RNA sequence: UCAAAGUUUGAGCUC
RNA sequence: AGACGGACCAGAGCGAAAGCAUUUGCCAAGAAUGUUUUCAUUAAUCAAGAACGAAAGUCGGAGGUUCGAAGACGAUCAGAUACCGUCGUAGUUCCGACCAUAAACGAUGCCGACUGGCGAUGCGGCGGCGUUAUUCCCAUGACCCGCCGGGCAGCUUCCGGGAAACCAAAGUCUUUGGGUUCCGGGGGGAGUAUGGUUGCAAAGCUGAAACUUAAAGGAAUUGACGGAAGGGCACCACCAGGA
């Protein structure tokens, strides 16, 4: 990952990026959250330096490999930015997924029924996902995070500076992610993309819905 | 044990203020613990100037107002029942209510 | 006041839960359904276990519920999804870019880009929100 | 009779595999099951109920007695536990809290006072513990000296093993439950005492799950 | 009694006490 | 921990985190073992080897973990000392 | 007024210590304290720190390592014969076995140990561990 | 848009 | 004629503290800021000693509008010498003389250092597209986006502490010592007595003992009660009525 140009980024992908507007990050600034921001906007936004958030993308690989056995990999979502997204991980990856409602005491309480006991943890948003790192404390769990900055790094061992607000650099960083966990073992070859479109991992609004089965009828 | 942070009042950095006269008794209040409404409201104003509106001669002539502002001492207004009792986790929520009444 | 238990309830979701396909919204028929497969002793049960059956078939067949993960509803979320559009949304002709992102672009190595357009700054200063 | 167990940890135990429970704590894993321990150290492990306490709240119905046992578990060697529980009925209460101890059992680090010929004996450094009001500092002690203590802490401090120690005591020593949540405090934080001699830098060895992925998910899903 | 007439009692007593010594004076 | 003639006394040596240089204990359920997958540097695969980093509870609540891991890597030529 | 520079230095670093941070600046530059880090910097408690001179009273950094439970300090400097050097070492300290207490003497600054070897009492400065 | 509202065998409660 | 300077009036400012707000003028001062201004240790805290110190009270004048201790009477009420009312004295106002007491509360002594954020604000200072008046530019004024010092406050978190309530201080404590004053050691008896001192008086200050007594208190939990509020029900409640 360091002082490897095979690894580095693309100037397709450098358009996705700019495309969603990942470079675009929130209002409110954590003094925690310096070192991802390059610079200010006018009209005051900070824009963070994609490089690094492929730095951090190239880490998440090593790890990913790094735990052999795939099925003890755990991807949270609760709302539904993240929630196809996560699907698609597991089914592309191996996981095993949690699609909303996560039950507080499954890691804890073992008579509870859905009991799982895995080795590393994927969160799209900490606010939301509270109760997991509140359970992550009492279990040895490493975490990865997706996180804004205004996210606060509570407990999180790896977050990963992206525009988590938004839909498309959302569903995108799950895209590359699920690449890199590929390319980086024995599967692929860089020479062709992949198949699957990112707007794959995307999430529809019910007006797009109706306005889908609309257009079939 | 303290029951509130500020007693009641707003005295931080300053030391003594002027005390009032209740309306409804006659209570010495300081004013900066005394309860302060500033109520302008119409010498007629709902149910009477549909009434009044058909006293006056001209068609819609705009009716001058009656700009008070109020103090009441404190168990006057629970009596008149403009504050009620909150909890102790909700007394910190100091933010009063949106605009709807 | 005709109220359902916890055993009516947890009974009917049952019932439209496992066998969705063989009830319906008529009573009367559908209560030849749940007498056969299910063996409820009392008729007073049968029957009330039947009409809140009845009238949440009807519920579903209205529309999809919430809280359940029903299995048509696993296969309509693998079919939307592998619903794919003709193009995707990223692929542009031309991306707009900020000044910013243009400078510290040209001192990193990526330079000069072909489809880059460093947009007009954002005038007019209003962007926090009122005080008060 | 037979713990068919669940969990991964409960999993690898019974297939006879992992040798101590000290490996565990290497690694800091949650003891969960009772029946590893029971399995480990079943024979020398010895019991002491410290003491019954009827607390009771005030209903309209005069007040609900429950009883709130405590109890001193521990091999004389190392290892010691302590569990708590309030019930309204003893044997239920008394096996709860014994299995809550069990889950609980933490080693005493011990070295040598003075002169370091031979086998370490006392504690190592002046270490302090409370919880609450309670203050308790326990003292270094030459060999031979026995354990100048109170009845309560001599009593556990053997059950771990620790024949001479000099101890000191603050406050309301009245409240028990906190003497002895003190006193375990104090014992546990010895082996969490930065001495030079962890100035060497940790080999870190293999986790057990590394190790045995194929076999747990091999055996159940 | 509260220290109100505590203290105000006792300045009574003490008005009291002083004339009865100004006689034995 | 032994005396003159030598012997290793205590039954187990334990961890300490590499980060704060700190022992951790026998009851710390928020400590951790990252196993970092190694790189064949031309292939992009998996050597075999992996690379931990060990980290203690503590800083993880606080909440500087991740940049102490950010330095770890660029000091060990992982991520770009250009970055 | 400030009284003493050690002192509020010693403490600066044991709230640092605490927190793990890393390297520490400390404002007033005293002979003392530099002779006070060169005794445990020999005996390998600490990194490299470098003072930073100006026409003035220094200032100090630190590059902290982690090994360093504590280091305090005894205000009034007392005098100690040899008769008291147990009892202080005894109630002052962790244990027998390790632990220092640093006090200057006419021969010099150096650990109690030494003062032991070279049979020289004196006055107390303080101690770490 | 505030007039008021007092007591209760000595003859046995309780972990 | 004498009080009073509303509303503008803020979780704002200044003052050693009580506290300090109608216009204009005179007198001097000061915290804070910028400073490559002078001297070069001149400093911090303090028994003894001293200045100031709301209201009531007191002594003289001056003034006596309102209110209003005391007091009277009229009302309710078993009683009310109170709460309600009409009058109404001293006092309430100014000048000149005493006095030194309040929950005089942040119930938190003064200096000095260190360890997390976050937004807002007041002052002085600095920098920076553009709007907007001076209008015709400059350089000022009002906005606007920032940085700096200390300042009144606010929010915030497993920093850690603390019996808890809580505190970025009530932290840096059995890992106990940066400097220095004052002051407490079961409840009552009692801030009484006796002595001393001050004051016109009121009273202030210093300040004991006998004897009696096994408990007095704090925070927080669950009840029970509430002539405190919010929800909901009932013809042994009401409502509508009936024997
Ligand atoms: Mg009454
Ligand atoms: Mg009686
Ligand atoms: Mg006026
Ligand atoms: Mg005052
Ligand atoms: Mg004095
Ligand atoms: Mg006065
Ligand atoms: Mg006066
Ligand atoms: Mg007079
Ligand atoms: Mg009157
Ligand atoms: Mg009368
Ligand atoms: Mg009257
Ligand atoms: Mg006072
Ligand atoms: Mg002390
Ligand atoms: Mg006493
Ligand atoms: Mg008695
Ligand atoms: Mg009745
Ligand atoms: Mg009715
Ligand atoms: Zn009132």
């Amino acid at each position: 990952s360091g002082a490897l140009d095979v690894l580095q980024m693309k100037e397709e992908d450098v358009l996705k990026f700019l495309a969603a507007g990942t470079h675009l990050g929130g209002t409110n600034l954590d003094f925690q959250m310096e070192q991802y921001i390059y610079k200010r906007k006018s009209d005051g936004i900070y824009i963070i330096n994609l490089k690094r958030t492929w730095e951090k993308l190239l880490l998440a690989a090593r790890a990913i490999v790094a735990i052999e056995n795939p099925a003890d990999v755990s991807v949270i979502s609760s709302r539904n930015t993240g929630q196809r997204a996560v699907l698609k991980f597991a089914a592309a990856t191996g996981a095993t997924p949690i699609a909303g409602r996560f039950t507080p005491g499954t890691f804890t309480n073992q008579i509870q029924t859905a009991f799982r006991e895995p080795r590393l943890l994927v969160v799209t948003d900490p606010r939301a996902d509270h109760q997991p790192l509140t359970e992550a404390s009492y279990v040895n769990l490493p975490t990865i995070a997706l996180c804004n900055t205004d996210s606060p790094l509570r407990y999180v061992d790896i977050a990963i500076p992206c525009n988590n607000k938004g839909a498309h650099s959302v569903g995108l960083m799950w895209w590359m992610l699920a690449r890199e966990v590929l390319r980086m073992r024995g599967t692929i070859s860089r020479e062709h993309p992949w198949e699957v479109m990112p707007d794959l991992y995307f999430y529809r609004d019910p007006e797009e819905i109706e306005k889908e089965e609309q257009a079939a009828a | 044990t303290k029951k509130r942070r500020n007693n009641g009042r707003a005295k931080k950095g300053r030391g003594h203020v002027q005390p009032i006269r209740c309306t409804n008794c006659a209570r010495c209040v300081p004013k900066d613990k005394a309860i302060k409404k500033f109520v302008i409201r119409n010498i007629v104003e709902a149910a009477a100037v549909r009434d009044i509106s058909e006293a006056s001669v001209f068609d819609a002539y705009v009716l001058p107002k009656l700009y008070v502002k109020l103090h009441y001492c404190v168990s006057c207004a629970i009596h008149s029942k403009v504050v009620r009792n909150r909890s102790r986790e909700a007394r910190k929520d100091r933010t009063p209510p949106p605009r709807f009444r | 006041g005709r109220v359902r238990t916890k055993t009516v309830k947890k009974a009917a979701r049952v019932i439209i839960e496992k066998y969705y396909t063989r009830l319906g919204n008529d009573f009367h028929t559908n209560k030849r359904v749940c007498e056969e497969i299910a063996i409820i002793p009392s008729k007073k049960l049968r029957n009330k276990i039947a009409g809140y059956v009845t009238h949440l078939m009807k519920r579903i067949q209205r529309g999809p519920v919430r809280g359940i993960s029903i299995k048509l509803q696993e296969e309509e979320r693998e079919r939307r999804d592998n619903y794919v559009p003709e193009v995707s949304a990223l692929d542009q002709e031309i991306i707009e870019v900020d000044p910013d992102t243009k400078e510290m672009l040209k001192l990193l190595d990526f330079g000069s880009l072909s489809n880059l357009q460093v947009t007009q700054p954002t005038v007019g200063m209003n962007f926090k929100t009122p005080r008060g | 009779k037979e713990w068919l167990p669940v969990t991964k940890l409960g999993r690898l135990v019974k297939d006879m595999k992992i040798k101590s429970l000290e490996e565990i704590y290497l690694f800091s894993l949650p003891i969960k099951e009772s029946e590893i321990i029971d399995f480990f150290l079943g024979a020398s492990l010895k019991d002491e109920v410290l003491k019954i306490m009827p607390v009771q709240k005030q209903t309209r119905a005069g007040q609900r007695t429950r009883f709130k046992a405590f109890v001193a578990i521990g091999d004389y060697n190392g290892h010691v536990g302590l569990g708590v529980k309030c019930s309204k009925e003893v044997a239920t209460a008394i096996r709860g809290a014994i299995i809550l101890a069990k889950l609980s059992i933490v080693p005493v680090r011990r070295g040598y006072w003075g002169n370091k010929i031979g086998k370490p004996h006392t504690v190592p450094c002046k270490v302090t513990g409370r919880c609450g009001s309670v203050l308790v500092r326990l003292i270094p002690a030459p060999r031979g000296t026995g354990i100048v203590s109170a009845p309560v802490p001599k009593k556990l401090l053997m059950m771990a093993g620790i024949d001479d120690c000099y101890t000191s005591a603050r406050g309301c020593t009245a409240t028990l439950g906190n003497f002895a949540k003190a006193t375990f405090d104090a014992i546990s934080k010895t082996y969490s005492y930065l001495t030079p001699d962890l100035w060497k830098e940790t080999v870190f060895t293999k986790s057990p799950y590394q190790e045995f992925t194929d076999h747990l998910v091999k055996t159940h899903t | 009694m509260r220290a109100k007439w505590r203290k105000k009692r006792m300045r009574r007593l003490k008005r009291k006490r002083r004339k009865m010594r100004q006689r034995s004076k | 921990m032994q005396n003159d003639a030598g012997e290793f006394v205590d039954l187990y040596v334990p961890r300490k985190c590499s980060a704060s240089n700190r022992i951790i204990g026998a009851k710390d359920h928020a400590s951790i073992q990252m196993n970092v997958a190694e790189v064949d540097k031309v292939t992009g695969r998996f050597n075999g080897q992996f690379k931990t980093y060990a980290i203690c509870g503590a800083i993880r609540r606080m909440g500087e973990s991740d940049d102490s891991i950010l330095r770890l890597a660029k000091a060990d030529g992982i991520v770009s000392k250009n970055f | 007024v400030r009284m003493n520079v050690l002192a509020d230095a010693l403490k600066s670093i044991n709230n640092a210590e605490k927190r793990g941070k890393r390297q520490v600046l400390i404002r007033p530059c005293s002979k003392v304290i530099v002779r006070f880090l060169t005794v445990m910097m020999k005996h390998g408690y600490i990194g490299e720190f470098e003072i930073i001179d100006d026409h003035r009273a220094g200032k100090i950094v630190v590059n902290l390592t982690g090994r360093l439970n504590k280091c305090g300090v005894i205000s009034p400097r007392f005098d100690v014969q040899l008769k008291d050097l147990e009892k202080w070492q005894n109630n002052l300290l962790p244990s027998r076995q390790f632990g220092f207490i640093v006090l200057t003497t006419s021969a010099g600054i150096m650990d109690h140990e030494e003062a032991r070897r070279k049979h020289t009492g004196g006055k107390i400065l303080g101690f770490f561990f």
